[PDB]
């Protein structure tokens, strides 16, 4: 339906297509972050659409630099367009300053396309409507493992233990307690796991879902392989 | 009318174990005649501990500062209040002379900083943008006067003598001021009044030396 | 009611419903408020509380200049849009004239950022309000916008969700300012934001950040570190 | 119907409808009042606060457009801010190509000029606000008036605001051709104070402007001591 | 700026927006042409509004060339903007070529344009069906255009208000052999038997193309067959 | 400047000067001529120092980026002809850098030679600089396929030894890589005259 | 020019044009290709012989590259015009890089067309859902398959087209892990004339090897049409 | 404004393109025209509109190109339109151009599957992009390349094309189908072929003794080449016969239209 525009504003004040593109995360698949002093841990569920996919070609969770990773929800065709987005200013960010980008800033250049939709072309080309995405990003730079979010808004949040997608509202309730401030990256890959088996239709397996962690002191990414995902159910 | 002209000076600066000394000569001439004697755009300060020092064209240099102030500013507007680092900027600052690299700049700059771990380094480039860093180095038109002093006496080559112990901050203010002395007696463009920034971790401290007005 | 589908359209009452709606996201944002000394200002924003573990941390004050400042209110995805303009023009003001922008020309300059909005027919208005802050020749200036455009210079203000008990509490020190020094200031200030919060809940370092820009004194931001000074002691004493 | 959605959309009766509803916005606005006294103009005009801790100097109206004309926009203040840009703009021209003051009636000209190229796009709106100009280049004194319609006229007394009527009815009686701007920042100040009512808004203020000989034909503020208390 | 089409198909796959266009080029006032082995005959019909209209000034038969003429029937206005840009590709085509524009190329070249406004983004058809009629070198032509685009090689027609009966009357006083005078006769006598009232030199305005040229008739000239008939 | 890098049986072996002359003023003694692109290619810097630091430090960006993108390590082959476009598209700007890119992709080793028109060949020996005219003739005379790893790299060495001892242009300290399956490590550093009482003694 | 906003959220947060381009799809045409050890198979439905056609042969699997091959189903046109486009990329990448496009790079490329068909500004999607197979330059079979919503995604046996889950869900079950080159010229017949009628004129077959790929005839498409009846009518036999 | 946007290029909540189902249904009104391809000749016989008795011809020399239902593309290349008159001859002078920058570039005949592509991909591009309506109108190209011989080809207002042995589109072409798949074998001359069309056509539009007022013939063969100066260019092979689309006239369809309703005769008393 085309009635009201795509700027269009409701009488309580928040902007009809973001408000709907909010609603469509919920239809995704769920998603982890955890913070902790040793690294951050992202965890996802593929959610295979059958049994025959090979399933290291839908990968949730895409490096966007050695210590940077980001894992997505909602409709998983615009993420790559972010992801490659991140990836470009990054690169760009190492090759003019000559160093790692910071997490708050990749954040920042997400954002920054992530608002620029409208419908008047004139001048710039606009996208047609919002991401129907919200990231998550992870990382390590000098300011310690961080954990950021960003929503279709063009908003992004910093967090300490956040969970998108569909299975989040009880995900926040399993957050609200079992979570210390100084916990173990060990204790974090349990409640991870946890959560994932808790929320999730399908049965938890290590080829079902992805495990990445981000280490502290070794400052790189490190995407788990199946074995090692079993390695953490057994425990 | 060519858009570029040499307005002479010298730069200097040594880098040590938790210090630089950075070194200006206060003084600018135009095209025959002396415009100042009290010329202090020449040393200019980006961060706390980084500060850029530039011969050349004036305006050129005038211009460059400004550049640089700026990119520093998005840095730390961007990053949430982090001040960026020696390394950076020099790269930043390379990345920035090359895109003019079909109408240069006409100036020869020395990013001078602290590391991370606490070491000093100098960095110098060319016109175009080839940084390479070093622990010592001179620009401007006393550049073949001094390095080769310096040469002799920090690097200790061609001499049968073991190595004397690490040059402190008043060692290093004193063997820099020497070169200062040397060159401002032999160099025409060169010397009305010297500026020594001695940039350690406790912040910056300033101080000047007087040459010949000749 | 059809009169509020397109921002160029006015009711037969010559009302735009889309400005008055864009007025509606500020009077939904987290509250924040600002006073105005006689050579400080001292602005109070109330972020958002942690949840009994974990610390959900968003900008809202942003600093643009070395005597200016801005803590935003509504949708923190335009208050970005502004922050980015308001400092690249501050840097091509200080880059031209060597100097600090007037306040009084950058309140004008963010007006027409403001009305270039409303007027055509691929836009929308910026569903953000701002509280200005700085100081300059003429000493400290406080202002406040609007998604409407309008620039108002205040001597103290509130605004965001149930900021109208903030603005009862200023209507009656509010003539007192000019006199009060910079711990009575913030202490003000934060009177007056912690009466605008929920009930069963207090001011404390964790939510609220306090940014302050005065004559000899640039624009510094507190958050947790050093609020202390003026929040760990505190008391909403009626 | 759909008849009155857009600028471009004539009625049955050839009435362009969303420029009456934007001169209704104007209609609803703060009183302003201004009379040209054959020696100077003086504009002024009734700033509603709506707030008690609103800084002297605030929300004023009155903007400066060249040395000697300045512009009261009665109606949307952000609409009105955009009209003084463009006048600055056109102001400033003449002063740079043509190295002369723009005469005040060219200024008007202008003003509805660009008032009215957003009353015939389907992708604008009509603005909220009616301008009034006041000028004194070497033509003499001048007092012009823009509606949203974009039509100007010169007058010698004109009144603007949500009271306009009755404080219209003040200005019949005054003289024009023997009254001297000394007096009428009296007489227009009076006549405001006596048409404003008090029982809605609880905060109000004038704010009177001119340009006459006294002030080197330079549009100015008036000196703070020369308005009547109430 | 409104970039996107007003003429769109409907389910019965007319564009019907056409059709309102070609009924509105037929209220127009009537004009006719025929031809004849010597030339073309046009005639319009300069039904003036008002006693004060100054007949001189108002025109139905515009000049296109040295070789081309042209009439209309429908909105004035619209036939104005065909009439400009058929005489800029009428002398493009001189610059280039160097010599005089065929008849069909300048009928394809502005039935390009009415169709290029048929199919653009925010516009309208236009609302008048032009009579082309000129000489080339193979001889004597009559075209006439139409709002859809297309375009039709006729030998005698009629268009605008009447034109059915006009057309009717054409079929049967037509002859294969027509010299040139025959035909101005038989072009003035249909009008006058669709006229309201009887013509005047000023009150019609005709047009005959002779052997290179076009040369709209002066007023004594088309004077003096009007008091032959 | 001397630079050389040549293929073998074991690998490449780069070999490169440190001194960079303006004119006849000597800028510095420490140069690094050998930039190395990622961890598993090798550019050499050759002509203009500005030129080449930049262009090579934007092939490292690329390089990185295709990585990024398809997951596998970018091949010699296309990592040379990023570098032969971007140099061609500035064929009439007044560029000057030829450089070596030398690597060990999935096809055993490969090393490209990328001029500052848009050159772009592919042989297993190559010298660039001014002072190459004097590796050459030390270069082919010893050069053979089947050489000891320690071997080539002392030919290596004591070629562009010779090229420093002739040439006013080149000097400084000679440094030697060496370019493997497993990706690359500097065998050495040493300065030139320690070496001309190594190779010349008594 | 026109950009009107074309594809917007709908009040459930569904792109109803996306929706409705992925309904277009279900309308066409299905195409069944498996994965196999050392060669990758790809089936078209071939709408008809309807005595009508030349007699000429024309193919409705397209090479996008010497290596790569595409299968699409949805509307013709914009097929045509997507399949344009990947030619024109794998020649220009081995143009800039001197490397034969790989399989996956390609897909992505693609996939990244329908996306941002998806986000601009007049535009509505493209409705075709392709099957793209083929070989890196090291063996290595790849399949991959993209969704008018922009999503692509690798598989083993995948099928598009209509009656989509039907096949898909019937031949997961019945997929052996490495097959041979006559097993798959078997699988991907017995799965894909689960939905097509019994006329035998109706299928195009083709079989893809490193550095070979040639189409099956007439009569090499019937020798095993007929085994695969038999096996079905034998499986039929066995349910009842 | 942006309310009435009638918005051509969306998806239906079927999938299916309302304005491209428009068109089609728009050409179902037009004339019909069916193309038959031989083995040494395509033919193209379609109907134009009932002859007014005050048309007249343009006097045009060299009466070859363009007849009133059949236009030519190149020197071998014919085609024939249905649908909107006006709109068709945009499409025609664009396709015109093609086949002409081709050689400009190529220095070689155009084939007619690239052509047939080339104007498929405009026809296309509008149902996808401004906004506005698609160009309502089908094609029937014929021609002869190196490459496959005679062709025929068939357009949809919607980009897709299909090559066809023997097709028809228009008023009652379900009927001509039906009835050319009836009768068409491969081993068929031009001047048999010619008699399939015409049989055809007349069963139709319900005609009995054929009538030549209202058909237009147009047919596609190789003739032998004609301006061979190889003493111009000592290198360039010429071949041997150049194919030739010819439009047929008054005095030469009237021999291939008595044999039509003489079949017509025939077939017809044997219904007893
Ligand atoms: C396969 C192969 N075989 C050879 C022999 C080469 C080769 O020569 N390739 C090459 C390409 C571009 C260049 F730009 C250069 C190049 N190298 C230089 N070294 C030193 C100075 C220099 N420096 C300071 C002062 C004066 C001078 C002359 C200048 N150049 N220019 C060399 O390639």
């Amino acid at each position: 339906e085309y009635d009201r525009g795509v700027n269009t504003f409701s009488p309580e004040g928040r902007i009809f297509q973001i408000e709907y593109a909010v609603e469509a995360i919920k239809l995704g698949s769920t998603s982890l972050g955890i913070r902790t002093p040793e690294g951050v841990v992202l965890a996802a569920e593929k959610r295979v659409p059958s049994t025959l996919v090979v399933p290291s070609s839908m990968s949730k969770i895409m490096e966007v630099d050695s210590h940077i990773a980001a894992v997505m929800s909602g409709m998983v065709a615009d993420a790559r367009i972010l992801v490659e987005h991140a990836r470009v200013e990054s690169q760009n960010h190492r090759f003019t300053y000559n160093e790692p980008m910071s997490v708050e800033s990749c954040t920042l250049a997400t954002c920054d396309l992530s608002i620029q939709f409208g419908e008047s072309g004139g001048r710039r080309k606009l996208m047609s409507r919002p991401f129907g995405v919200s990231l998550l990003i992870a990382g390590v730079d000098e300011k310690g493992p961080q954990l950021w979010q960003t929503d279709p808004s063009g908003t992004h949040t910093r967090y300490d233990a956040q969970a998108i997608g569909g299975g989040a509202e009880a995900a926040q309730s399993v957050f609200t307690e079992r979570y210390h401030r100084n916990m173990t990256l060990e204790e974090g890959e349990t409640l991870a796991v946890d959560i994932l088996k808790q929320v999730m239709e399908d049965q938890l397996s290590p080829e079902n879902i992805e495990v990445a962690v981000v280490r502290a002191d070794d400052g790189k990414l490190h995407m788990y392989t199946p074995t090692e995902i079993k390695a953490i159910m057994s425990r | 009318w060519s858009p570029y002209q040499d307005n002479g000076g010298t730069t200097a600066a040594i880098a040590g174990k938790d210090f630089v000394i950075l070194a200006g000569d206060t003084r600018l001439n135009g095209d025959f005649c002396l415009h100042s004697r009290h010329d202090q755009s020449k040393i200019f300060q980006l961060t706390p501990y980084t500060y850029m020092a530039s011969n050349g064209m004036q305006a050129d240099r005038l211009q460059l500062q400004q550049m640089l102030k700026y990119r520093v500013k998005w840095y730390k507007y961007n990053n949430g209040g982090k001040v960026p680092s020696t390394k950076a900027i020099a790269q930043l600052m390379s990345t920035m002379l090359y895109h003019r690299r079909f109408f240069p700049y006409y100036t020869f700059n020395m990013v001078v900083g602290l590391d991370e771990e606490g070491h000093g380094v100098c960095y110098s480039y060319d016109a175009v943008g080839s940084t390479e860093p070093f622990l010592y180095g001179t620009r401007g038109s006393a550049a073949s006067f001094v390095e080769p002093l310096l040469d002799c006496l920090i690097n200790r080559q061609h001499m049968t003598s073991q190595a004397p112990p690490e040059m402190t901050k008043e060692e290093t203010l004193a063997m820099l001021k020497n070169a200062f002395t040397g060159a401002a007696e032999r160099d025409i463009y060169t010397g009305d009044s010297v500026s020594f920034f001695i940039i350690t971790k406790d912040g910056v401290q300033q101080e000047s030396f007087e040459l010949r007005k000749d | 009611n059809e009169y509020d589908s397109d921002i160029t359209t006015w009711s037969p009452t010559g009302r735009l419903f889309q400005i008055e709606y864009a007025n509606e996201a500020v009077n939904n944002g987290s509250a924040t408020v600002g006073v105005k000394g006689k050579n400080f200002v001292v602005l109070a924003a109330l972020k958002r509380s942690p949840v009994a573990e974990l610390s959900s941390y968003q900008e809202k004050v942003f600093e643009i200049d070395e005597h200016v400042g801005m803590s935003i209110s509504g949708l923190v995805a335009d208050g970005r849009v502004l922050a980015r303009y308001l400092r690249t023009e501050c840097m091509n003001y200080r880059y031209m004239y060597s100097n600090g922008m007037p306040m009084n020309q950058m309140a004008d300059m963010i007006g027409e950022k403001h009305q270039r909005h409303i007027q055509c027919s691929g836009k929308r208005p910026f569903g953000v309000g701002l509280l200005l802050a700085g100081y300059d020749r003429q000493g400290p200036h406080l202002y406040q916008t609007v998604p409407s455009g309008d620039v108002y210079d205040y001597k103290a203000t509130a605004m965001g969700v149930r900021s109208q008990a903030s603005r009862t509490y200023l209507e009656r020190h509010f003539e007192h300012f000019s006199d009060c020094t910079l711990d009575e200031l913030v202490t003000h200030a934060l009177k007056a934001l912690a009466s605008a919060t929920s009930e069963g809940i207090e001011l404390n370092v964790k939510n609220t950040t306090i940014a302050i820009v005065g004559k000899d004194t640039p624009f510094t931001i507190f958050e947790e570190e050093s609020a202390r000074k003026y929040l760990d002691g505190f008391k909403m004493r009626p | 119907s759909g008849h009155d959605q857009s600028t471009d959309v004539f009625s049955a009766e050839g009435r362009v409808f969303q420029v009456e509803y934007a001169g209704k916005a104007v209609d609803n606005s703060s009183t302003a009042v201004a009379a040209c006294c054959k020696d100077g103009v003086v504009v002024a005009v009734e700033k509603v606060h709506t707030s008690r801790m609103l800084e002297k100097g605030s929300n004023n109206r009155i903007h400066a457009v060249d040395r000697q004309a300045g512009i009261c926009i009665c109606g949307l203040l952000p609409d009105g801010r955009a009209i003084v840009s463009r006048a600055r703009q056109e102001a400033e021209n003449s002063r740079d190509i043509f190295a002369t003051p723009i005469r005040g009636s060219v200024l008007a000209n202008r003003v509805g000029e660009f008032m009215h190229a957003y009353t015939t796009h389907f992708a604008y709106r009509p603005f909220g606000c009616s301008a009034i100009i006041a000028s004194y280049a070497d033509d003499g004194p001048q007092l012009f008036v823009s509606d949203p319609s974009g039509t100007v006229a010169g007058y010698y007394g004109v009144a603007l605001g949500k009271a306009k009527t009755v404080a219209k009815s003040e200005l019949e009686k005054l003289d024009f051709s023997s009254l001297t701007c000394d007096e009428a920042v009296g007489k227009l100040a009076s006549i405001l104070h006596e048409v404003h009512d008090k029982q809605k808004d609880k905060l109000y203020e004038v704010e009177v402007a001119w340009v006459c000989d006294k002030s080197d034909r330079k549009f100015v503020h008036v000196p703070a001591d020369m308005v009547p208390a109430e | 700026e409104a970039f996107y089409g007003l003429t769109t198909f409907s389910p019965s796959g007319k564009l019907i927006q056409i059709e309102y266009a070609t009924t509105a080029a037929g209220k127009g006032t009537t004009a006719l042409g025929v031809k004849a082995t010597d030339g073309v005959v046009i005639a319009a019909k300069k039904k003036a509004p008002s006693t004060l209209v100054d007949a001189s000034s108002i025109q139905k038969v515009f000049v296109l060339d040295e070789h081309v003429g042209c009439t209309y029937s429908g909105m004035g206005p619209d036939c104005r903007v065909l009439i400009d840009s058929a005489r800029k590709n009428c002398q493009q085509y001189k610059l280039m070529y160097n010599e005089p524009i065929p008849i069909s190329q300048l009928v394809r070249k502005i039935s390009a344009i009415y169709q290029e406004f048929t199919q653009s983004g925010g516009v309208r058809p236009f609302g008048c069906s032009l009579l082309v009629a000129g000489v080339d070198a193979n001889g004597y032509h009559l075209y006439q255009v139409d709002p859809s685009g297309t375009f039709w090689a006729w030998k005698a027609t009629a268009i605008g208000t009447g034109s059915p009966d006009a057309k009717a009357f054409l079929e049967k006083r037509y002859t294969v052999d027509m010299e040139l005078e025959d035909a101005v006769h038989t072009a003035l006598l249909t009008l006058k038997e669709g006229f309201d009232g009887q013509m005047t030199s000023e009150n019609t305005q005709v047009g005959r193309v002779v052997e290179n040229r076009f040369e709209i008739l002066s007023v004594d000239q088309l004077r003096d067959y009007l008091d032959q008939i | 400047t001397t630079t050389l890098a040549f293929r073998f049986n074991g690998g490449i072996i780069v070999a490169v000067d440190s001194r960079a002359s303006t004119g006849q003023y000597i800028a510095s003694q420490t140069v690094m001529k050998v930039l190395e692109i990622n961890d598993y290619l090798l550019g050499t810097l050759a002509g203009g120092a500005a030129d080449c630091q930049y262009w090579e430090r934007v092939l490292g960006m690329e390089c990185r980026l295709w990585e990024l993108r398809n997951g596998s390590r970018i091949t010699v082959a296309a990592a040379s002809k990023i570098l032969a476009n971007i140099t061609y598209a500035y064929r009439n700007h007044g560029l000057s850098m030829g450089t070596m890119v030398a690597g060990w992709d999935q096809f055993g080793p490969s090393l490209y030679y990328v001029d500052d028109k848009g050159s772009r060949v592919k042989q297993d020996l190559f010298s660039v600089g001014s002072g190459s005219i004097y590796a050459y003739g030390v270069l082919d005379t010893g050069y053979r396929k089947d050489l000891s790893v320690e071997d080539a790299c002392d030919l290596a060495r004591r070629s562009i030894f010779h090229a420093t001892y002739r040439d006013g242009a080149s000097g400084g300290i000679v440094t030697v890589y060496h370019v493997h399956e497993k990706g690359w490590t500097k065998i050495s550093r040493d300065d030139q005259t320690k070496l001309y009482h190594r190779y010349f003694p008594s | 020019s026109y950009d009107r906003a074309i594809t917007v959220f709908s009040p459930d947060g569904h792109l109803f044009q996306v929706e409705y381009a992925q309904e277009a799809v279900k309308k066409g045409l299905a195409a069944v290709g498996v994965l196999g050890s050392d060669s990758v198979v790809i089936a078209v439905e071939k709408k008809s012989a309807v005595k009508l056609q030349d007699s000429r042969t024309i193919r409705k699997i397209y090479k996008v590259d010497a290596n790569i091959y595409l299968a699409f189903a949805g509307l013709s046109a914009d097929a045509r015009v997507l399949i344009n486009k990947a030619q024109l990329e794998c020649q220009r990448f081995s143009l800039n890089y001197e490397d034969t496009m790989d399989v996956d790079m390609l897909v992505r490329y693609v996939a990244g067309v329908q996306q941002k068909s998806t986000q601009s500004g007049g535009s509505r999607p493209f409705g075709v859902a392709t099957v793209i197979g083929g070989f890196n330059e090291d063996g290595k079979p790849h399949l991959w398959k993209t969704d008018p919503s922009g999503m692509c995604s690798a598989w083993r046996a995948v099928a598009i087209g209509r009656h989509d889950q039907t096949v898909i869900e019937y031949m997961e079950k019945s997929y052996k892990d490495g097959m041979s080159r006559d097993e798959c010229v078997h699988f991907a017949i017995k799965s894909l004339l689960e939905v097509v009628e019994s006329g035998s004129r109706n299928i195009e077959l083709l079989v893809l090897q490193y550095k070979e790929a040639r189409y099956l005839t007439e009569e090499e498409l019937q020798k095993f049409v007929v085994e695969v009846e038999k096996e079905r009518e034998e499986e039929a036999a066995a349910k009842k | 404004s942006h309310r009435y946007d009638s918005r051509t290029t969306t998806f239906s909540p079927e999938g299916r393109l309302y304005q491209v189902e428009y068109a089609v249904e728009a050409i179902q009104q037009a004339g019909t025209v069916i193309g038959v391809c031989t083995k040494d000749g395509v033919v193209l016989a379609g109907e134009k509109m009932v002859p007014h008795p005050l048309f007249d011809s343009e006097s045009m020399q060299d009466k070859n190109t363009s007849g009133e239902k059949m236009y030519k593309i190149a020197e071998h290349i014919g085609c024939s339109v249905a649908g909107v008159t006006s709109d068709a001859y945009a499409l025609l002078n664009y396709a015109r151009l093609s086949a002409l920058r081709h050689q400009y570039t190529f220095q070689e005949p155009m084939a007619i599957e690239d052509l047939c592509r080339i104007l498929c991909d405009e026809k296309q591009l509008y149902t996808q992009y401004g906004g506005v309506r698609p160009y309502g109108v089908s094609f029937l190209l014929v021609g002869w390349d190196r490459y496959y011989g005679y062709q025929l080809y068939s357009t949809e207002p919607s980009g897709d094309y299909s090559a066809w042995s023997a097709y028809a589109i228009g008023q009652n072409d379900q009927v001509a189908h039906a009835l050319l798949k009836k009768d068409w074998h491969e081993s068929m001359t031009l001047e048999d072929g010619m008699l399939l069309a015409l049989r055809v056509l007349g069963k139709t539009m319900d005609t009995a003794k054929i009538d030549l007022d209202r058909v237009e013939v147009a047919v596609m063969r190789k003739v032998p080449a004609s301006n061979i100066d190889q003493l111009l260019d000592p290198f360039k092979h010429h071949p041997k016969t150049t194919p030739r689309f010819q439009i047929l006239t008054r005095s030469e369809l009237k021999p291939h239209a008595e044999r039509a309703d003489q079949a017509r005769e025939a077939e017809e008393k044997a219904e007893a």
